[PDB]
RNA sequence: CGGAGCCAGCGAGACCUUGGCCGAGAGGUCUUGGAAACUCCGUCGUGCUGGGGAUAGAGCAUUGUAAUUAUUGCUCUUCAACGAGGAAUUCCUAGUAAGCGCAAGUCAUCAGCUUGCGUUGAUUACGUCCCUGCCCUUUGUACACACCGC
């Protein structure tokens, strides 16, 4: 649904052919294309904001799509999935190109650097990996498993140290300077890392 | 299957079955003479 | 002031040649040619003639055909080697291209004491046509740096190949002579002649 | 002797003429077996 | 046997996974 | 009707087997 | 259809969605009791989530992603049996 | 038969030349066992096969 | 991931079996594979060939591409059938068409419908390519009108449904291009004409290519699966083979 | 002497001939002064062209 | 601890071929100057003097790699392409080479057929392998 | 038990299995020294990991690599991938985590295909 | 709710004259319904 | 051209074979069980030349079959057309073009042909509607904003 926050009205509703459950969303910088992803379809649906019609379905992910984001400047679309891969879509233009980059593990979260030149992904192995979008190569990595604080649940029959329930971050975001990432997940910690130095700035309970 | 099988699994199992339907010894003598 | 990261002399159960324990210090092409001093003389060709990442051998199995300008990031020696395998009978045989390039670099060092990689870079810089024609008659236009690099590699390799196609000269020695002449800028090289002809035709129709 | 299988047909002018008569009648009546939007 | 080879779950787990010529026979 | 059906623009020789078949029918 | 829900819906149908029951059908566990012990011990994940509640009912979309947790000593045993245990994955 | 590839087999001694085979291509045939077959094509080498 | 495909095959085979019983009970609509998207989503078609095609098969593959409005030609160099099918599923392709030849003569044509089938195999006869016409000109690529003639048996309805959905839904009423599939004793004649409505009838001009196709196999699965259940197969050695008709 | 000019804009919908692109370039010597040129190869912003003549102004080549 | 595996294949074969020629005890058949080593070849070996000894060194190294070897395996091993046939090498030369080596004691009749690397021969090969390093 | 790890490297049909255990710097491929790996013109490829991180890290380990399948080039790439992954895994399991991170950073900065499998899965570039 | 609890990874809370107060409103109080209409609508 | 080094993946309805001995080879005889391309070192050297192997002669053998019949291989000698292809023309964007071998003939088609399998692996473009051709629109109808206005 599109909401006009000057007049506080839902002026348009977008839906698939078969009632797909959407988990993630991305909007073009021009505000003319909106994209959504699902845990059950593996295809990224694209609509026209002005018309509300399905343009087409970006296909290529083998696993459910976890997260989407347009570059605020370059207007490229990055999608990551439990397929252990990230795909960069050049949907605008006379020709469509896709660039898949492999990752060691399922991708849970994704963030576009405000410059639009790099993308960070958080994986299930507890890693934050930074890739250069134009060259499609990794430029940095951060470990996060040791920094994360997770408590033993009262129902647990295994210790917290041995526990692996949530030692990854399900959400990450760049600072608008581009030098920091704030991360959180299904745990009792919000970790703030410094991207260029790949060190933890601070941890919040 | 302690709790049974669903309809698709029952169809699958039936299909597979049809295709499927389609101390002297212990010892040994050595150094014979 | 000193920094020491190793307190024990390293001898491995598997013997390794000494030249390799020299290679660990710096990456050199074929463990014989350094990229440290190589510079592209022409400013425009910088960012399209990549010599900043050293490589031991041309074979890299890289992905450069995916996106429009990835070829700019490919090492220039590897682009030369790839251009070296054509005319059908040589399609797909890249080890021979690598060996021929190795022999050519040895020849270039032998004739001229200057660094052969620098000779290759200077030849590619000199033999890039800066202005061309398009069929309207003809009309003169400028040429993109990537097109200059592509045409330079194509002209050098094609001239070398045609020179030794039916001659006692081998592919390696004729490639060395072509590169040396192009670096000198002498008209002897076929590529320099073609570049001058293209620019003259364009100037006529300017 | 007998043959095991149907012979491959031969496209003679009469076969064409009869076929194009079927096509022309179908276009005349606008009788097309073509998919339609649901 | 070809489907069983095809649709095999790699996560399947079983506890069993944890576990003179005359003279040679005579010696063994 | 005859000009606009090249298969019986003109087709290359050998595409049609009408001449052979009609001879067999006469025989 | 609505009519079939009168008779199709049965307790056995719901019991079949039970995580230990799904695990047994997947051959991950030899017996339902074995599956419950593994779930309690934290060796089982449904998607990116570790599930330690044997009472959890698996939806059809998530059925494909029930697997062993990466560092489980069990999953090491499976790979070791095949001689396919790759230490770079830490599993 | 002298060469058998599952359903395909090469047959000899029925015909003396490939020109006789051409007349009977597509003919019905059978074995003494009753397996039915067809004359597909004449082998150029040797004659009659 | 293989797990989802393994599950969906069991559901697909179960659905076809059930649909067969309901049909037989009715004996005493659009097929389940096409039912979801029939008239909703236009097809995405890939036309490929066997490995190392001759120049003629490539020319014929280009002509089959122009027959279908939403078809794209792909080079098959070194591609493996599991990878070719898996790549097509990833890319949203709906139907895959593979062509075979013998010394530059098209011999066979197989159609596989994604994600789960069916796979239909034809044999090509009397193929006359538009390259065999001099000064032919360029085709018209509008959504054509379809004619399916003399398809009566349930298998004939199955064949029509498979071929019908290779085209887009809803051609314009005044579209001047018509593609005809005429069944004549199980030999489907395929012609392509452009017509002009005259003041006393209709005049048609043939575009090409010409060929006859005869179905000889139809399986419940994609072309990669050689173990797929056979929905229908053509018996050649039965004693009524030389006169029996099926479509 | 030959001048160097960096591309700042790839002009679109110019009606140019196939294979030719119309671009706007700024001279390195004088960053402000700009000229419109016709280029032949694949061109993008921020790349430098060697102009043999700096006085000619590009005209559409159809 | 030096082994034939520690040495480059050609370097060992060149060194051990020279040793056999220098040793002079290897029996060489009279026809070595008239044969091609394979009917797929067009010419005899150019190194007429020492190609046989080099064959012996090459064969002896293969015995060390693989414990049991026979003439049939050597024929395919030294065979090559000629449609094509992939004809196997000449059986006469390989049989003579195997018979000549075991006169020196380098190899000997393996049980269940074939030739084994003799323990005296194994030290002899390892001796020359250490020579190449040193 | 002696500490050890084992890893796999792949390239097309070529598969290399590396065993990295505590030792004295004995690096072998198919039972022979890595210095004998052929073709010689691509030998430095298998040297690339060793030279990037230094021979200093190998002085305390023994690596045994067994390669099967594929061709000469693909086997070279499988060998280098397996060696790099084996070194990283060994430093993870039996050495500190900081050294593992440094190794990953160096290998990734030089050539990511040393660590992540390079599979050119078919892609219908033409949408449609 | 009952089915959600069984198939939910995380906790699921149980769902919940005189003039009545509306605690939650679809628009700001200062905003008027007239200002919610476009000129084309009027 | 001569040596030497070596790396695949498809494939299972007596005949296969590991091994010994003869023969230069082709191929014989006596017994057991049921890949090329490519890389290294050498010879040759711009000469229709150590490129090419058609035609022809002489021999050594295999296979049936009953003939001095062909069949299929091997050895030597003989040593041609062919010097990169006219007017025109077909195709083609990444594991792609092209090179290389191997296997199976699994109801149509295919028999040195059909299909599959792996090995080696690029140049160029990935922009434009300027030309050609094929289409679409010229009642916004389209839910806010903005833009547009027969
Ligand atoms: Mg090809
Ligand atoms: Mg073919």
């Amino acid at each position: 649904r599109a909401w006009d926050l000057i007049r506080y009205r839902n002026f348009r509703t977008f839906t698939g052919t078969e009632r797909i459950q959407f988990n993630c969303l991305a909007v073009d910088p021009s505000g003319e294309v909106v994209c959504a992803g699902s845990l059950d379809n593996f295809d990224i649906h694209v609509w026209s904001v002005q018309t509300g019609q399905l343009l087409d379905a970006l296909s290529g992910h083998e696993g459910p799509v976890s997260c989407l984001s347009f570059s605020q400047e370059n207007s490229v679309l990055a999608s990551a999935s439990w397929d252990k891969t990230i795909r960069i879509w050049s949907i605008f233009g006379r020709s469509q190109q896709v660039e898949p980059i492999e990752v060691y593990s399922d991708v849970l979260a994704l963030s576009m650097r405000p410059d639009g030149k790099e993308v960070a992904v958080s994986t299930l192995k507890g890693q934050i990996s930074i890739f250069n979008i134009e060259d499609a190569k990794q430029v940095g990595n951060i470990d996060c498993r040791k920094d994360i604080i997770s408590g033993r649940f009262n129902q647990d029959r295994f210790t917290a140290k041995n526990s692996e329930r949530s030692k990854f971050f399900t959400t990450i975001h760049y600072s608008f300077d581009g030098m920091a990432i704030v991360a959180g997940g299904n745990n009792n910690s919000i970790c703030l890392y410094d991207v260029p130095n790949e060190v933890l700035l601070k941890r919040f309970i | 299957n302690p709790y049974g099988l669903n309809e698709v699994d029952d169809f699958a199992s039936k299909r597979e079955k049809v295709l499927l339907g389609q101390e002297d010894e212990d010892e040994e003598e050595v150094l014979a003479m | 002031f000193e920094v020491v990261e190793e307190f024990t002399p390293v001898v491995l159960a598997t013997p390794i040649p000494e030249e390799v324990q020299q290679a660990q210090t710096e990456i050199k092409l074929f463990n014989k040619w350094s990229f440290e001093e190589v510079e592209v003389k022409d400013a425009s060709l910088v960012d399209y003639v990549q010599v900043r990442q050293p490589i031991f051998v041309a074979h890299t199995a890289g992905r450069y055909a995916n996106k429009r300008f990835r070829k700019a990031q490919c090492p220039i020696i590897e682009r030369l080697t790839n251009s070296l395998m054509m005319n059908g009978r040589n399609n797909g045989k890249k080890l021979k291209a690598v060996r021929i390039i190795k022999h050519t670099l040895d020849i270039i060092n032998v004739l001229t004491d200057q660094n052969p990689i620098q000779v290759v870079v200077d030849a590619i810089t000199n033999t890039g046509p800066r202005e061309d024609t398009t069929r309207v008659r003809r009309q003169a236009v400028d040429v993109s740096p990537l097109r200059r690099v592509n045409q330079a590699i194509a002209l050098l390799t094609i001239g070398a190949r045609e020179a030794a196609f039916r001659n006692i000269k081998t592919i390696a020695e004729t490639l060395a002579e072509e590169l040396i002449n192009a670096a000198k800028g002498s008209s002897t090289s076929y590529a320099i002649k073609k570049k001058d002809e293209l620019e003259r035709v364009a100037k006529s129709n300017r | 002797f007998d043959r095991t299988a149907k012979p491959v047909p031969v496209i003679t002018s009469e076969v064409t003429e009869s076929l194009e008569d079927m096509i022309r009648r179908r276009i005349q009546d606008s009788n097309f077996d073509d998919l339609q939007r649901r | 046997l070809r489907e069983k080879a095809k649709e095999r779950n790699p996560d399947e787990y079983y506890h069993a996974m944890h576990s003179s010529m005359d003279q040679v026979k005579l010696l063994k | 009707r005859e000009e606009f059906n090249p298969f019986e623009a003109v087709g290359k020789p050998g595409i049609s087997k009408q001449i052979g078949e009609e001879q067999r029918k006469r025989a | 259809k609505i009519s079939d829900l009168e008779n199709k819906v049965t307790v056995s149908a719901i019991c079949r969605r039970r995580l230990p029951v799904i695990m047994h059908r997947l051959k991950m566990a030899e017996t339902i009791q074995d599956a419950v012990k593994f779930i309690e011990q934290g060796h089982v994940r449904v998607g990116p989530n570790l599930i330690n509640d044997p009472a959890y009912l698996v939806t059809r979309n998530m059925e494909d992603y029930v697997t062993w947790v990466d560092n489980s000593k069990i999953k090491k045993t499976l790979l070791r049996y095949r001689n396919q245990i790759d230490d770079f994955d830490f599993s | 038969p002298y060469k058998i590839f599952k359903n395909t087999a090469f047959i000899k001694d029925m015909f003396s030349s490939a020109m006789e085979v051409a007349r009977f291509e597509g003919a019905q045939i059978k074995t003494v066992s009753g397996i039915r077959g067809e004359i597909k094509r004449a082998l150029s080498k040797p004659e009659g096969h | 991931m293989l797990r989802r495909q393994a599950r969906e095959r069991r559901e697909y085979l179960y659905r076809k079996a059930q649909e067969l019983q309901d049909s037989q009970l009715q004996q005493k609509q659009v097929d389940d594979e096409y039912a979801a998207t029939s008239g909703i989503m236009d097809p995405r078609i890939i036309v490929t060939t066997s490995r190392d095609p001759s120049t003629r098969l490539s020319q014929f593959a280009k002509e089959i591409k122009l027959l279908f409005p939403n078809a794209v030609r792909l080079n098959r160099g070194n591609y493996v059938m599991p990878n070719l099918v898996d790549a097509c599923k990833k890319s949203g392709t709906t139907d895959l068409v593979v062509l075979h030849e013998h010394r530059g003569v098209p011999t066979s044509l197989t159609i596989s419908h994604f994600p789960h089938g069916p796979t239909a195999q034809f044999s090509l006869h009397n193929v006359v390519m538009r390259h065999d016409i001099i000064n032919a000109g360029n085709q018209s690529e509008v959504n054509p009108h379809l004619i399916f003639d003399n398809f009566t048996t349930a298998l004939g309805k199955r064949v029509v449904c498979i071929l019908k959905h290779l085209f887009n839904a809803g051609p314009k009423k005044d579209s001047e291009r018509v593609i005809t599939f005429a069944n004549r004793g199980d030999f489907i004649s395929v012609r392509q004409h452009v017509y002009v409505r005259t003041r006393e009838g209709v005049e048609i001009a043939e575009v090409g290519p010409r060929f006859e196709m005869r179905l000889f196999e139809l399986r419940l699965g994609t072309l990669e699966n050689k173990d797929a259940d056979v929905e229908w197969q053509l018996r050649r050695f039965i004693r009524t083979a030389n006169k029996k008709d099926y479509l | 002497p030959v001048t160097l000019a960096k591309v700042i804009k790839v002009l679109g919908r110019t009606g140019s001939r196939g294979g030719v692109t119309q671009v706007r370039v700024e001279f390195l010597e004088d960053t402000s002064r700009t000229i419109v040129r016709n280029v032949k190869g694949p061109v993008r912003e921020n790349d430098i062209l060697v102009l043999m003549e700096s006085e000619r102004e590009a005209r559409r080549l159809r | 601890g030096v082994s034939v595996r520690d040495v480059a294949a050609q370097d060992f074969i060149n060194a051990y071929a020279s040793f056999l020629q220098r040793q002079g005890k290897l029996e060489v058949p009279g026809y070595v100057d008239i044969v091609k080593t394979s009917s797929g070849n067009e010419m005899p070996p150019q190194d007429a003097e020492g190609w046989f000894y080099k064959r012996a060194a090459s064969v002896a190294r293969h015995i060390y790699m693989r414990k049991q070897v026979g003439v049939g395996k050597l024929n395919k091993l030294y065979g090559g392409a000629k449609p094509y046939k992939h004809i196997d090498a000449s059986g006469s030369i390989n049989r003579k080479v195997l018979q000549a080596l075991e006169k020196i004691g380098i190899v000997e009749i393996s049980p269940k057929g074939g030739r084994r690397i003799s323990e005296n021969g194994q030290r002899d090969l390892d001796r020359i392998a250490a020579q190449t390093l040193e | 038990a002696v500490p050890s790890v084992q890893t796999f490297g792949k390239k097309k049909s070529a598969t290399a299995v590396a065993h990295v255990k505590a030792g004295k710097g004995l690096i072998k491929v198919n039972g022979s020294p890595i210095t004998l790996v052929e073709p010689e013109i691509l030998r430095f490829k298998v040297y690339e990991p060793l030279l990037l991180v230094g021979l200093d890290k190998f002085s305390n380990i023994d690596i045994r690599v067994r390669v099967t399948g594929g061709g000469h080039v693909s086997q070279v790439y499988a060998i280098r991938q397996a060696i790099a992954k084996g070194l990283v895994a060994y430093h993870q399991k039996y050495v500190d985590e900081q050294s593992k991170n440094e190794l990953k950073k160096a290998f990734t900065s030089y050539d990511r295909t040393l660590l992540i499998a390079d599979s050119r899965r078919p892609e219908p570039k033409k949408f449609g | 709710y009952k089915l959600d609890v069984l198939s939910s990874v995380h906790f699921v809370p149980k769902p919940a004259e005189t003039p009545t107060i509306s605690m939650e409103d679809a628009q700001p109080l200062y905003m008027s319904n007239a200002s919610s209409l476009a000129p084309q609508e009027i």
